């Protein structure tokens, strides 16, 4: 547990990246389309990829990125602290 | 100060109407400046 | 007075100019007024009644500024001496390395004009911890560093190599490299396992900073 | 061979660029951590020209009859005249954009303007014109104290390496030096007041957009 | 939030607003 930076000493970006944004709508995407719970008010959607997108609107996707340093340490960033670009 | 100020730019207002509309414009400007402050 | 006289006092003098550059870029110092002597002043030192350029008065010492000592606590006094004789024997070799070592300097400078013998050479690195460089003259008429194309390079600390190190949280084998018989390596006299930074222009940002060490 | 050679070079979290066995081989990305598809062409007005035309464009002195503000153009045109924190700031800005126009003949020593660079401000600046229908025909209600202040904050506000010790901020000032000798020279105070005739609205429209849309152009961690 | 009340209670700052409103309709 060395590893793992204070949340203080975070030095990365405060922005997500596009292949953080796709790696979470194919993992949110699979999640529901294997019976998970929806955390949103579903309106008349039957696809899983939209849900997600919708999840991701309101941010309440419960998910966390580790970003790996080179030498090997780690930084975690929780999805709703991210911001995303529209 | 604002006071002194506003009352000049209105007693030239009130003394040459004949000036052209520039100064008419930058006067009426520089009062609404000194109300804006 | 043949031509070949001046030709080869000229070329002595820009040798000597470039040295003294070399010496002052080393964090050592030496005035401005000195580094531009022109070349009367030279002639009416430095040469006999027939015009014959006596080297063997033109070795000198140095003593570091107070800014390197700061900067560098073991940086010591350097002495350069230069040699007459077209090919340098085993004998001035062993005067040389005997008066270095009695003076107690920790480095030095012999400038020769052919040729070394390599018995003399095999006696360079006998003397730690004062290390001995060699400059041939053919090599020396010109500054390398004043070229275009050559950025300016700073040599790095200790301390500052360390916080280098721990910032980028890197270990000293990924980093570029430069080799010992690089032309500026020899300039600077780096040794092996230090660390030197370079400033360079750059079309995107202007300017740019770059790093190596030496392998 | 090209791509075999090179197939193991990725951006990193900590912006340099490494490769499988961890060895850098740029401490950042193109020098300046940008994106090769957010840089379009754009001129440095500081190179060129004469000093006499540099010197009208640039220059603004409240006490010399020679190079005032004409009253028509600055709400507030009136009571600055004479003043001397104005002229004082605007000393500052002048010695600023000298050092700037040395250094960037230093660089490009052929007197070059034209560099591929990010935002195109030029169209920022048109979209605020024509969105809020200015017209020059009447003074603005511009501060000259705002706006230096502004372009300066702006400037304060632009972060490619967020480091906290002194080598990252090094490195980050070295990475913004173009673009903020491009901005200086866009966002000069009678540039403004003279030939766009913005207002406050439109100021600030401007700089919220000039920064936002710096802050997309950098690269993403992880691209090959 | 009593404050702007408190303000607006006293004479000279309907004054100062209808002098405002005067130099409005007078631009």
């Amino acid at each position: 547990k060395e590893k793992a930076i204070p949340k203080d000493q975070r030095a990365t970006t405060p922005y997500m990246t596009k292949y953080e944004r796709a790696r979470i709508l194919g993992t949110r995407a699979l999640q529901i389309s294997m019976n998970a719970p929806v955390f949103v008010d579903l309106e008349g959607e039957t696809d899983p990829l939209r849900i997600a997108m919708k999840e991701l609107a309101e941010k309440k996707i419960p998910l966390v990125i580790r970003r790996y340093l080179p030498d090997g340490s780690f930084e975690d960033w929780s999805v709703e602290e991210l911001i995303v670009d529209l | 100060e604002f006071i002194p100020h506003i009352f000049y730019s209105l007693h030239q207002i009130r003394k040459d109407p004949n000036n052209l509309s520039n100064q008419l414009e930058t006067l009426t400007g520089s009062i609404r400046h000194r109300l804006k402050l | 007075m043949d031509q070949e006289n001046e030709r080869n006092i000229s070329r002595l003098w820009r040798a000597f100019r470039t040295v003294k550059e070399m010496v002052k870029d080393r964090g050592y110092f030496i005035t401005q007024e000195e580094v531009e002597l022109p070349l009367e002043d030279f002639k009416a030192k430095y040469c006999d009644s027939m015009g014959r350029p006596q080297r063997k008065m033109m070795s000198f010492q140095a003593n570091p500024t107070e800014e390197s000592i700061s900067k560098f606590p073991d940086m010591g006094s350097l002495w350069v001496e230069f040699c007459d004789e077209p090919s340098v024997g085993v004998k001035t070799m062993k005067t040389f390395v005997i008066h270095i070592q009695e003076k107690n300097f920790q480095t030095g400078i012999f400038v020769y004009q052919n040729n070394i013998t390599p018995s003399a050479m095999k006696l360079v690195p006998s003397i730690p911890p004062a290390t001995i460089e060699t400059f041939n003259e053919a090599a020396l008429v010109v500054n390398i560093t004043h070229h275009e194309l050559v950025p300016k390079h700073i040599r790095l600390s200790s301390d500052e190599k360390r916080e280098l190190l721990k910032r980028y949280r890197l270990k000293e084998s990924q980093l570029p490299r430069i080799q010992r018989a690089d032309p500026v390596a020899l300039y600077l006299g780096l040794k092996r396992g230090e660390v030197v930074k370079i400033i360079r222009k750059s079309e995107t940002s202007g300017r740019y900073a770059s790093y190596r060490i030496c392998m | 061979r090209l791509v075999k050679a090179l197939e193991d070079i990725m951006v990193h979290y900590d912006n340099t660029t490494r490769n499988s066995l961890g060895n850098v081989i740029q401490f950042i990305y193109g020098e300046d951590g940008m994106d090769a598809a957010h840089i379009e062409k754009q001129s440095l007005d500081t190179i060129g020209g004469s000093d006499a035309a540099f010197e009208k464009r640039y220059r603004v002195d409240l006490l010399n009859t020679d190079h005032t503000l004409d009253p028509s153009l600055l709400e507030s045109g009136s009571e600055i005249l004479g003043d001397l924190k104005l002229q004082v700031l605007l000393d500052e800005e002048y010695k600023q954009l000298v050092k700037d126009r040395k250094f960037l003949r230093e660089v490009f020593v052929d007197g070059e303007a034209n560099w591929p660079l990010p935002v195109n401000i030029r169209r920022i600046i048109q979209n605020a014109q024509q969105t809020f229908h200015i017209d020059h025909t009447k003074p603005s209600d511009l501060t000259i104290k705002d706006i230096v202040l502004g372009v300066k904050d702006l400037q304060e506000n632009l972060l490619v390496l967020r480091g906290k010790n002194e080598i990252i901020q090094n490195a980050q000032r070295d990475a913004v030096t173009l673009f903020c000798c491009l901005l200086r020279s866009r966002l000069a105070t009678r540039r403004v007041l003279q030939e766009y005739r913005l207002t406050k609205q439109a100021f600030d429209w401007v700089l919220s957009n000039i920064e936002a849309q710096f802050l997309r152009s950098v690269v993403h961690p992880g691209e090959m | 939030t009593n404050s702007e009340d408190k303000l607006s209670k006293v004479q000279l700052y309907e004054d100062l607003c209808r002098y405002e409103d005067t130099l409005s309709k007078l631009v």
